[PDB]
């Protein structure tokens, strides 16, 4: 309903559970603006909106943030042929 | 300090447990800083969780809010009504049920209302657990059954009958002056026969301790009690012989008390003997002598009393009749705006 | 075609699944708006109204009959979505209320009574409609003095529409006539009880009439022995009304009547026994003893149809006054009266079934006639009746038809129940439906979950919340929403701090069954439990130990206290409870020597009650995980020998669990090993054993220096496919190896 | 507890723990990937400042955020506890990690007076470009501490609040340290979202009571604690190099009045270069020439004030 | 006051990982696993090493890094407790502490390498492959360990003891490790040939790739694999076809029949090509020298279908492959240029120079692309050698760019490497073109050095 709703906020919620902290207008606005939904049903209650938002985000992820530790031997990778800025490396010094 | 904290308290209130809400309301009511914003939300919380809340807290909140916020106290009492009735009925602790009936009676008296379902149970348990009650307790119970327009014949009759003039320190008592009158007024509010000996016994020993507005109320009650109860006639004679009444007549200073005394005495017909004249005259003197416009209850009581005195042809005292007529003239003049 | 269904629903009949299909009939246009509104009413109960129906209702505001107005109001008040509200917004309370009293006032009474429906969980039209209807009511009732008619209309308007003026006026009008016979007295008493109002002159006028009625009935003690049935029937009706109402003026009469009947139980008619019993329930009377039973034991068939309801309501409450024989004969009487015409209203037979079910297994199975009657007219059953049925259905086995009917109306029964009744109904069905666990109990569970997670801001009591959670957990409908929302709703300072020994154990066992631990909430729960740990009875220690261990919390003090408390209370636990407690403690590994030592003795002594021999090996295994030395005192040896004697019930998994404990602790039990070997041989004979079991059996056999040539011959071939590195060999390499040998 | 408390034996196997840790990802200091730089003077460092800045702008874009590039001049003073066992030599990587955990640096943005000889009165004048500024604009700058986070407010001299928004969060902070001249500090800052209710609330209630010369805090105690107020004199200049690149130079002479710590006591004067990086700049359009341009301009400005920085005002024993 | 049981959490997370990597990998399960794992914490409990590498393996699988507390408490206790880690747990730990950028995730690897070197002799077939595949990821540089492990591989494979799936793992790991040995790869090839027909195509292609990527100068194995690839060409998809194209190009020998059947395979799989491996199937052709135009037209036709989403390096590779015998299909070329302008994101300096050079030498000049590339050229010219600097300068000149801010850095760089700038004969002609445009006025020192 306002500008404090942001894709970053509605992602830090989705990844945290707790998606039910947003009231009905907040989730309706999120579906209308960011999710490009035609028009959310005003009759819809909290749970249906939460389910729709979670489904939209799940389809939105469209990538894998999991680095596999297995060794799949059917992977044909022909592609292959430091300053310490982006964080504070733990256990240093 | 409380003034600075209150804007925060109006935002922290919805998450306040009842035990702490009691202290909050006590603090904000002792210093006259209670508002219509904290009280509404705290009563909303205490009404929402009436399913399982310490009845002590509900009664405390209702009583504390009764004085300044009668509607919220009524809502709180209604919310925990049936649980309170069950506590009054099935409990075994005599002291707890005594305190509960007493303070719920105080709540009902303060808000001048009470649901009948709770009143039946409080009446039944008060009748059952009669002997332990100090005459103050019975007076408070009958007070609660008054000012609430609830009629319970069996309770009235049984409590009055068991009220055998066993007030503390028999033949000399001051506290019963604040209690006995109430009972009479209750018996005056409805119409029950069989309390003439009661008022006679009460007034024969309390005439030397009753003072001020109390007498007037009693007097008026007796007048109405004269409609169905003849034996109250000696008690009225006690009301016409009270030393405190005479000493107030000498220095009539309270206009409401004087107005009600006149209202009682006009229907008492006491305008024939010299002492009656010496009682009536200073009251009418001080009614007009005190400046300012008379207050509404004073206006009505004085108007009715002077109407009854003027219509009474037996008052041949020319000075008293002229005094009554000029009192009526002052009443008309101050009331013409 | 729809009008028949509308009338059936108005009577309170349930509509068969085929009837809704038949009434769909492609509800197109070219039909009057009244039929469309009736169809909307019909579809309101069954799901949500289709979009075509709501659109045709909205667009066809041409002219609507008062029957259509009733249908529109019912549809608005019944639907959960609120679909009618937009169009209802334009025509709130039928803002085209130009229709005067020309419509017969019975239709106005229907309009009044449809408003009594509780609203679904912008409103200014209510006051306008109610005040207009009050004016109309005053006008219509002014030109009449029919006491039954006046009382009936006041009861029809008993709802919050008149500001204590119509009633007061009606009571004054009734008392004005001064001809108040016993019939009018009873009708006026019924009306004045329904409105829960007291009018002092009215009670004053009615007091002598009931005085003379009770005086005649009490005179019928010895004199006036000539019985008049109408007299006793009227006295019983007065007794029932007074018991329900508890008037403070009509209490000498009630006390005198109870005194008369109590000390003079000689030949009083049966028609007085039920109603007086209600007067016995009120006012704290133990005189209900030796009145029902002693005077009414097997001869209550003489009671009239209307008097059966009072007896049913008497029996339902105060379960101490209902016995086995009374329940059986009452159910037989109800079944007998059911078949004929003028049958009883559904509430009475429903209460009869409740009384039948409360007993448990002391009776047989409930007659299918009563259940077939109850499932029909299902909408006519009240709310408290529904709650009682749901609570009691789990106390008697061999009941599935009634339960299948019960858990079908919950989506329709959502908005008609208070929160406490909702919790009670769901917790009650959360045993029979749990035993079912079918597919039909999935749509209903999900719909109830959605409804109770939407309006979750109204549940203000901890016990209701927790019993709701427990009921939804014991239904195999495990979501995240219904537990996430109610985990915080259970954490507010007003909602919290009201929990004690319940709504904590229930909450823990409803979290520790779907694995939704909340760290802070559980920390607070465990702090509370550790605080008031001296007063948790059995059925809590189990319900909280099996809950806080399916979420894997290693609270040292909490476990060390709950173990000791369950050690002190050992007899109360049943055998299956003891096994589950040991399994719960052993799952994590939280050793407790005192608990196991004081608990395995009970299972050893009551060894013969175990369902088969698998559970004994389960006890031994989950007693080993607790690092309790199974080589200790003979108590473990008794269960081991018991397994030995009947070592034919062991299956693959049981042998697998037993081999590990035998091998790891260095247990030299030879007979147990030989029994394992023989049972494994016969299992392989039945071709129902797994290679891992064979490998473990051979392992334990070899480890203990036992030959047992019978098993090695027909088990090893199975037992090497698990432990043989089949290095893949090509066909050329295979033929080369064949050349080698 | 009651019901069938002896049939607790059936439990569906497809139950995996689903702990909820609400309140985890939220906050102001826990919303963006940050970056740190310890670039030391005396080329090839404007390549680190290119790569890190480009990746930070790309991250700001992918999170649907916008920010601005803020550069200023001052003097770092690292806390004495950064070194250990009194060793004057340390790896440039170990130091960059030492400063990134505790942030034990004190930052003082200031420049000596009489340094406006070069700016606006040299070839820097053209560099400063058009002085579109409307002259000194008397303004008070304050910051408020909420229950959770902090807000920053700018109040005009005679009127209600003119700006109220959330605190700054700077993704990339670079300490481009010099030897004798004033050090140059580079930043890529962004604004966390702010609730319209909060801005309208702090607009409705007046913040301070500047009656006569003295000022006092009249903020209601139910909203925050006034921790820093300073009278500001502000001037502005703008440049447009045919690329929408609005490298704005701004001078502010702030006089701290409402003080919390002894660090901010005396009157200070600070220059500042700025740009604007919207949610579309990191897409297609080059967003590295802005960083390098600001770096070169800041280096030149630092060089032009080298001599007078170590004059009677201040001293630098950088050896 | 409430500590989750780490062992049971591990046994739960293993099931969660199996579900996540077998069911498809919906993010809801990943979020649930991360939620449960974050609150997990090793404490005064006494977890065994077997059930600590699991809390680390699953965590790192689900995205956990040194940021979390679980990892920081699991990477530790591996520095202090090293005896507990046996050769079964070692591969899991080593492949876990490989993507982790911490500085204990590199002391752990070295401490484990000091253990696997001593025990590189006492290892069976499976554990050697597991340890080698684990140490391949970390990019460690311990040659004694690799020599010992190669010795153990040869000893174990003297008698057939490797199935036809560990050969792929071992060859891939050593090739990615950049370890050139003729003995070990000869033994692996011998063992692979021993298990005839057990190496299916899906297991054959990666072996060819791994052998081709190691730099083994020899005609033996490249001759042997030819018939196997020729027979297996029937049942392989586009990705493996392109990868084998690149591998056979990098081996450096020309096989007529194999390449012919590969073209006949590709023409049947033209539809599937997604242009991420069209780059390889074109660059292999360019590198080997084969210039058969039958499939060039089909690749050009398929390049239109996917032009909007060519990768950045893909444009460079494809266009420089369109240099040799470029058929000048401007229909695709103009859109490729426009996309290259739009894809002007992070690129490769070599990629930039090759892109510009291929754009200029084909004589199909365009404006927007040239502007974008010239703008980007400044940030990368400081990392160019003399030859590529010359190529970039000529490409700029053919683009007719006179912006001083663009040409000053490249001129400074080319003056810095003047001796190498002038000493390349193959660019001498190009020199006579660059000064053909700029004239003696531009960079007088450069002209003075050029005249001499």
């Amino acid at each position: 309903d306002f500008s404090h709703i942001t894709r970053n906020t509605v992602w830090g919620l989705w990844n945290e559970g707790n998606l039910f902290s947003l009231s009905v207008p907040e989730l309706a606005f999120f579906l209308q603006e960011h999710c490009r939904v035609a028009n959310v049903d005003p009759r819809a209650k909290k749970s249906a909106l939460v389910r729709q938002v979670e489904e939209i985000l799940s389809a939105e992820q469209q990538a894998s943030a999991t680095v596999p530790q297995e060794d799949n031997p059917h992977a044909i990778v022909v592609t292959d042929y430091e300053y310490g800025d982006w964080g504070a490396e733990p256990g240093f010094e | 300090i409380v003034g600075i904290l209150l804007p925060r308290l109006r935002e922290v209130a919805p998450e306040l447990i009842a035990r702490e809400a009691v202290h909050i309301l006590r603090l904000l009511c002792s210093i006259q800083m209670a508002d219509a914003q904290l009280v509404k939300v705290v009563t909303e919380t205490v009404v929402a969780t009436a399913a399982d809340v310490p009845l002590r807290d509900a009664r405390q909140c209702a009583f504390i809010l009764s004085e300044t916020f009668p509607e919220e106290a009524q809502r709180i009492l209604g919310a925990v009504e049936h649980r309170l009735c069950d506590d009054i009925d099935m409990n075994a602790d005599a002291n707890e049920v005594k305190t509960t009936i007493l303070d719920v009676c105080r709540v009902v008296s303060a808000t001048c209302k009470g649901p009948r379902r709770l009143l039946n149970s409080v009446a039944r348990r008060s009748m059952e657990l009669l002997p332990q009650l100090t005459p103050l307790d019975v007076a408070f119970v009958l007070k609660a059954f008054h000012l609430s327009s609830y009629r319970h014949l069996r309770l009235l009759r049984v409590l009055s009958s068991s009220l055998a003039a066993s007030f503390p320190t028999s033949n000399v008592t001051k506290e019963h002056g604040l209690a006995a009158s109430i009972v009479v007024q209750s018996l005056a509010h409805f119409y029950l026969s069989g309390c003439e000996e009661v008022v006679v016994t009460l007034v024969n020993a309390s005439v030397n301790v009753l003072e001020g507005l109390n007498l007037a109320l009693t007097l008026l009650a007796c007048v109405r009690l004269r409609c169905v109860s003849p034996g109250v006639d000696p008690a009225v004679d006690a009301l016409c012989s009270g030393a405190p009444m005479r000493r107030y007549v000498h220095n009539a200073h309270s206009m409401q008390v004087t107005s009600r005394i006149l209202y009682g005495l006009a229907h008492a017909g006491r305008c024939r003997s010299d002492e009656e004249v010496a009682i009536v005259l200073p009251l009418l003197k001080s009614v007009v002598r005190t400046p300012g416009a008379l207050r509404d209850d004073c206006r009505g009581f004085l108007l009715d009393a002077v109407t009854a005195l003027g219509a009474d042809g037996e008052c041949s005292n020319d000075a008293l009749q002229e005094q009554v007529r000029k009192v009526y003239e002052r009443l008309s003049q101050d009331g013409g705006k | 075609t729809t009008s028949r269904a509308y009338s059936m629903l108005l009577l309170g009949q349930r509509l068969s699944e085929d009837i809704m299909f038949d009434v769909v009939q492609e509800q197109s246009e070219t039909i009057p708006v009244d039929v469309a509104a009736q169809a909307a009413c019909l579809f309101a109960e069954k799901g949500d109204i289709p979009e075509g129906v709501i659109l045709r209702l909205s667009a066809e505001l041409e002219h609507i009959s008062p029957q259509g107005v009733t249908a529109f109001v019912r549809a608005a008040r019944r639907d959960s979505s609120g679909a009618l509200l937009p169009h209802y917004a334009a025509v709130l309370n039928r803002f085209t209320e130009r229709d005067l009293c020309d419509t017969p006032l019975e239709t106005l009474l229907q309009m009044c009574e449809v408003f009594a429906l509780p609203a679904p969980r912008i409103n200014e039209s209510q006051s306008k409609f109610q005040k207009a209807l009050i004016v109309r009511l005053f006008s219509v009732i002014q030109g009449s003095r029919d006491v039954p008619f006046l009382c009936k209309v006041a009861k029809a308007v008993r709802a919050f529409d008149a500001n204590d003026e119509l009633i007061q006026f009606v009571c004054s009008s009734i008392c004005a006539q001064g001809a108040l016979s016993e019939c009018e007295a009873l009708i006026a008493f019924d009306m004045i009880r329904c409105c829960d109002f007291v009018y002092e002159p009215l009670l004053d006028a009615m007091e002598p009439v009931f005085r003379r009625l009770v005086e005649s009935v009490s005179a019928m003690l010895e004199g006036k022995s000539t019985i008049n049935d109408v007299e006793v029937r009227r006295c019983a009706c007065f007794a029932t009304l007074q018991s329900e109402f508890d008037c403070p003026d009509f209490e000498t009469l009630a006390s005198l009547l109870v005194h008369t009947v109590e000390k003079n139980v000689t030949g009083c008619p049966v028609e007085l026994i039920p109603s007086v019993g209600l007067l016995c329930v009120r006012t704290r009377r133990t005189s209900a003893l030796y009145i029902v039973g002693n005077k009414l034991e097997g001869n209550m068939q003489q009671l009239s149809d209307d008097a059966i309801g009072e007896l049913a309501r008497l029996l339902v409450g105060t379960e101490n006054l209902a016995t086995k024989e009374l329940a059986v004969e009452f159910q037989s009487v109800v079944v007998s009266r059911l078949l004929r015409q003028q049958s009883l209203p559904p509430d009475v037979v429903a209460l009869s079934a409740v009384v039948w079910l409360r007993q448990g297994d002391k009776v047989g199975t409930i007659d299918e006639r009563s259940v077939d009657y109850i499932i029909k007219w299902m909408y006519a059953i009240g709310s408290s009746v529904y709650t009682d049925l749901c609570l009691a259905v789990h106390l008697s086995a061999s009941v599935e038809s009634l339960s299948n009917a019960l858990i079908d109306d919950l989506p329709r029964r959502l908005e008609l129940l208070t929160t406490n009744e909702m919790a009670n109904a769901i917790f009650g069905l959360g045993e029979v439906s749990d035993m079912g666990a079918r597919l039909s109990h999935q749509l209903v569970a999900e719909r109830c979950s959605d409804y109770v997670v939407d309006h979750s801001q109204e549940f203000w009591s901890g016990k209701v919340i927790a019993r709701l959670l427990y009921g939804f957990s014991r239904m195999h409908c495990t979501k995240r929403s219904l537990y996430n929302v109610f985990a915080t709703r259970l954490a507010h300072r007003p909602v919290f701090s009201l929990l004690d020994q319940e709504a904590i154990s229930f909450a823990i066992a409803a979290f520790g069954r779907v694995k939704y631990l909340d760290k802070k909430l559980f920390d607070r729960f465990t702090r509370w439990i550790l605080d008031h740990s001296k007063d948790l009875n059995a059925a809590e220690l189990l319900l909280t130990i099996r809950g806080v261990s399916r979420v894997m919390l290693l609270n040292d003090q909490l476990y060390d206290d709950l173990g000791s408390k369950a050690a002190e209370k050992v007899k109360e636990f049943p055998i299956e409870s003891q096994c589950v407690l040991l399994s719960s403690f052993g799952s994590l590994g939280v050793e407790h020597e005192r608990l196991a030592s004081r608990m395995v003795s009970s299972i050893a002594e009551n060894r013969e009650e175990l369902t088969d021999a698998t559970k004994a090996v389960d006890v031994i295994t989950s007693l080993w995980s607790m690092n309790y030395d199974v080589e200790d005192d003979k108590h473990v040896a008794q269960l081991a020998d018991w397994v030995v004697q009947r070592a034919e019930e062991l299956t693959d998994e049981s042998i697998g669990k037993l081999c590990l404990v035998l091998s790891d602790t260095n247990w030299r039990h030879v007979p147990l090993v030989r029994a394992i070997a023989e049972q494994s041989v016969r299992l392989q004979g039945q071709q129902s054993i797994s290679p891992k079991c064979c490998r473990e059996v051979l392992d334990v056999l070899g480890t203990f220096m036992i030959h047992h040539q019978g098993a090695r011959e027909n088990l090893s071939a199975l037992g090497r496919s698990i432990s043989k590195e089949r290095i893949q060999l090509s066909e050329e390499e295979e033929q080369h190896l064949q050349l080698l040998l | 507890g009651y019901g069938r408390w002896n049939q607790a034996s059936v439990m569906q196997p497809e139950t995996l723990l689903d702990l909820s840790q609400a309140g985890f990802y939220e906050g102001a200091a826990n919303m963006v990937p940050k970056a740190f730089q310890l670039l030391v003077s005396d080329v090839a460092i404007r390549s680190r400042y290119s790569k890190v800045l480009q990746w930070c702008c790309l991250n700001m874009s992918n999170l649907q955020m916008d920010g601005e590039l803020y550069v200023d001049f001052g003097k770092l003073l690292l806390k004495p506890s950064v070194m250990r066992k009194n060793r004057r030599i340390v790896s440039s990587y170990t130091l960059q990690q030492r400063l990134q955990v505790n942030h034990p640096y004190t930052w003082v943005p200031t420049l000596p007076e009489s340094c406006l000889s070069k700016i606006q009165e040299q070839f820097l004048q053209p560099e400063g470009f058009a002085p579109i500024g409307k002259g000194v604009q008397l303004t008070y700058s304050g910051t408020i501490k909420r229950s959770k986070d902090q807000l920053h407010v700018d109040l005009d001299n005679k009127g209600k609040v003119l700006a109220v928004n959330s605190a700054w969060v700077n993704l990339q902070t670079a300490w481009c340290t010099h030897a004798k001249g004033p050090d140059v500090r580079l930043l890529l800052r962004s604004r966390p979202p702010i609730r319209r209710q909060d801005v309208e609330l702090f607009a409705s209630t007046p913040i301070i009571k500047l009656a006569d010369d003295d000022v006092a805090d009249v903020l209601p105690p139910e909203h925050g604690q006034l921790v820093y107020l300073s009278e500001d004199e502000t001037r502005l200049f703008e440049r447009v190099s045919d690329r929408g690149v609005t490298i704005t130079v701004r001078e502010v002479k702030r006089q701290p009045l409402i003080i919390l710590r002894d660090e901010e006591e005396d009157p200070r004067v600070e220059y500042s270069l700025s740009a604007h990086i919207p949610a579309n700049a990191a897409k297609a359009t080059d967003v590295r020439a802005v960083g390098l341009t600001a770096f070169e301009l800041a280096g030149r400005l630092a060089g032009l004030v080298a001599e007078d920085f170590v004059r009677e005002y201040g001293c630098e024993a950088k050896l | 006051v409430s500590h989750l049981s780490a062992r049971n959490i591990a046994t739960e997370a293993l099931q969660m990982k199996k579900l996540h990597q077998e069911r498809g990998g919906n993010p809801m399960l990943a979020q649930q696993a991360r939620r449960v794992l974050f609150a997990t914490s090793i404490a005064g409990q006494n977890l065994d090493a077997r059930s600590v590498a699991l809390l680390l393996n699953t965590a790192v699988y689900f995205g956990m890094e040194s940021d979390a507390k679980l990892v920081r408490e699991c990477i530790d206790y591996c520095l202090k407790n090293d005896k507990l880690i046996t050769v079964d747990v070692l591969p899991i730990v080593v492949t876990a502490c490989a993507t982790l950028k911490s500085r204990d995730a590199r002391e752990v690897i070295e401490m484990q390498a000091q253990k696997a070197a001593r025990n590189a002799k006492f290892l069976d077939a499976k554990d050697v492959t597991n340890i080698i595949s684990a140490f391949s990821k970390t990019g460690i540089n311990h040659e004694k360990l690799f020599a010992f492990l190669s010795r153990r591989v040869q000893t174990l494979a003297r008698v057939g003891e490797f199935e036809a799936a560990h050969l792929v793992i071992l060859a891939n790991a050593f090739s990615r490790l950049r370890y050139r040995d003729k003995f070990l790869f000869g033994a692996i090839a011998r063992r692979a040939m021993s298990l005839r027909e057990r190496v299916t195509v899906n297991e054959l292609v990666p072996l060819i790739v791994a052998f081709s990527k190691i730099g083994l100068k020899d005609p033996k194995l490249s001759k042997r694999f030819a018939t196997k690839a020729m027979e297996y060409v029937d049942q392989m998809n586009a990705e493996q076809v392109a990868s084998m194209f690149m591998a056979f190009a990098y081996f450096g020998i020309r096989y007529d029949q194999l390449f012919g059947v590969l073209t006949n395979r590709a023409v049947e799989l033209i539809d599937e090509f997604n242009a991420q491996y069209i780059s390889t199937t074109l660059n292999a052709f360019q590198r080997i020298g084969i210039n058969n135009p039958e499939l060039f037209d089909n690749l050009a036709e398929r390049a239109l279908a996917v032009v909007q989403d060519h990768d950045a390096r893909d444009i460079s590779k494809t266009v420089t492959a369109l240099a040799h015998f470029g058929l000048k299909d401007e229909e695709l070329f103009k859109r490729l240029a426009s996309h290259a302008a739009s894809i002007a994101d992070q690129f490769d300096a070599m990629g930039l120079v090759n892109t510009a050079h291929a754009f200029a030498r084909t004589n199909f000049l365009q404006q927007d692309m040239a502007v974008a590339l010239s703008e980007r050229s400044v940030y990368v010219c400081r990392l160019l050698d003399a030859g590529e600097t010359r190529r970039l300068l000529w490409a700029l000149a053919k683009f007719q760019v006179r912006d001083p801010k663009i040409l000053t850095p490249v001129f400074n760089r080319c003056l810095a490497l003047h001796y190498d700038f002038f000493a390349d004969p193959t660019g001498s002609e190009e020199i006579e073109e660059i000064f053909d445009f700029y004239g003696p006025n531009f960079c007088p020192p450069l002209y003075q050095l050029y005249i001499s």
